[PDB]
């Protein structure tokens, strides 16, 4: 044999695999904590809302 | 204006949208109708209204103490001024359609829409003690610290125990 063998395979042996149930594949991501606007509000009063 | 209020709201109540300014201002006005030809009064009415306002300018108005406090005989003192805006900002989730992948799809745009009043009733001339009543709740409804949630008038309300017409689809 002139050619590679199994051994040369690096990145296809290192991947994690995980099993399909379907053609569609979902996940869902978390991106933000909440909104940046301002933390201090004064003396007996009631804060904004927020957001993620 | 015969009455007027000037009240502030909590961040709750400016979160809403038939509160998205901060000050509310409470008024008692009398409306005439006049004739065309001549100068003569037809018609009289109370009106009782409620708007979101926000602040255009100040005036010198004479100072009245409380009861800790005193007065100089010619003391004054400095008050703003309210106006009815047109329009006022909100703030809603949308979509960047440029996004250039995971981390800039999600942001918040700001939207302009129109504003209405908050109580908008009319009564008769010889009705002023109701609409005294009236701008009276109005008014105490405020000052609980919550939104405005009893609208209720018995002049203007349906006959009770008529079977025969309350039982059609009301929802």
């Amino acid at each position: 044999n002139l050619s590679f063998t199994d051994q040369h395979i690096k990145f296809w042996k290192k991947i994690p695999k995980q099993k399909a149930y379907s053609t569609v594949e979902q996940y869902g991501q978390l991106l933000d904590y909440g909104r940046s606007q301002g933390a201090f509000v004064g003396e007996g009063v009631l804060p904004d809302t927020n957001d993620s | 204006m015969l009455f007027k209020y000037i009240h502030d709201v909590n961040a709750k109540v400016e979160e809403g949208r038939r509160y998205l300014s901060d000050v509310v201002r409470v008024a008692l006005d009398k409306e005439e109708t006049t004739d065309p030809d001549t100068q003569e009064v037809t018609s009289t009415s109370y009106r009782v209204t409620a708007y979101p306002v926000v602040q255009v300018g100040e005036e010198e108005v004479p100072y009245i103490p409380v009861h800790p406090k005193t007065a100089e005989p010619g003391q004054k003192v400095t008050v703003p001024t309210y106006d009815v805006p047109e329009k006022l900002p909100v703030l809603v989730r949308g979509r960047n359609p440029e996004a250039t992948g995971d981390y800039d799809d999600h942001i918040w745009v700001t939207e302009e829409v129109e504003v209405r009043p908050l109580v908008d009733e009319v009564f008769k001339e010889d009705e002023f003690e109701k609409a005294r009543l009236y701008y009276e709740n109005v008014a105490a409804q405020l000052a609980e610290g919550d939104d405005i949630r009893h609208y209720y008038r018995k002049d203007l309300d349906r006959e009770a125990g008529h079977y025969s017409v309350s039982r059609y689809p009301s929802f």
